[PDB]
C-alpha cells in the first residue's frame, strides 16, 4: 500500500527468538526417533 | 583335576552380554550443575 | 553453544562413545592384575590409615 508505518520492531525479535527456541528444542530430541534411535543419558 | 560349575560361566556371559549393551546404546550425554 | 539453553554441559557424538569406553577400559586395567594362580593382591589404605589386603 502506501502507509501504516510501524515504529515498533520488538514482537518480530520476540517472536524470531521463540521460534528459534522452539527449533533448537526439536533439533535436540530429533535423534531419539525410529526404531533406529538411540537412548540419552 | 581343575573344574568349575557351569552357572559360573553362563552367569557370567549373560551378565556381561546385558551390560555391554545397556552401555552400547548410549548416545549422548547430559550433566546438570550442582544447585 | 548458543541455543537450547540447559544451565548443564551436553555431549554428543564419538566423544561420549570414546569416553565410556576408556571409563570401563580402566576400570577393568584396576583389576587384571588378579586373575588366575599366578595373581597378587592389593593393599587399601583410607584416609585414616585403615589398611585392607585382598584380592
Amino acid at each position: 500500500g502506501k502507509g501504516a508505518y510501524q515504529d515498533r520492531d520488538k514482537p518480530a525479535q520476540i517472536r524470531f527468538s521463540n521460534i528459534s527456541a522452539a527449533k533448537a528444542v526439536a533439533d535436540a530430541i530429533r535423534t531419539s526417533l525410529g526404531p533406529k534411535g538411540m537412548d540419552k543419558m | 583335576g581343575v573344574f568349575e560349575p557351569t552357572i559360573v560361566k553362563v552367569k557370567s556371559l549373560k551378565f556381561a552380554t546385558e551390560a555391554a549393551i545397556t552401555i552400547l546404546r548410549i548416545d549422548d550425554l547430559i550433566k546438570l550443575h550442582p544447585e | 553453544e548458543g541455543p537450547l539453553s540447559v544451565f548443564g554441559d551436553r555431549s554428543t557424538g564419538e566423544t561420549i562413545r570414546s569416553q565410556n569406553v576408556m571409563a570401563a577400559a580402566s576400570i577393568a586395567n584396576i583389576v587384571k592384575s588378579s586373575l588366575g594362580p599366578v595373581g597378587l593382591d592389593k593393599m587399601l589404605v583410607d584416609d585414616i590409615g585403615d589398611v585392607t589386603i585382598t584380592n
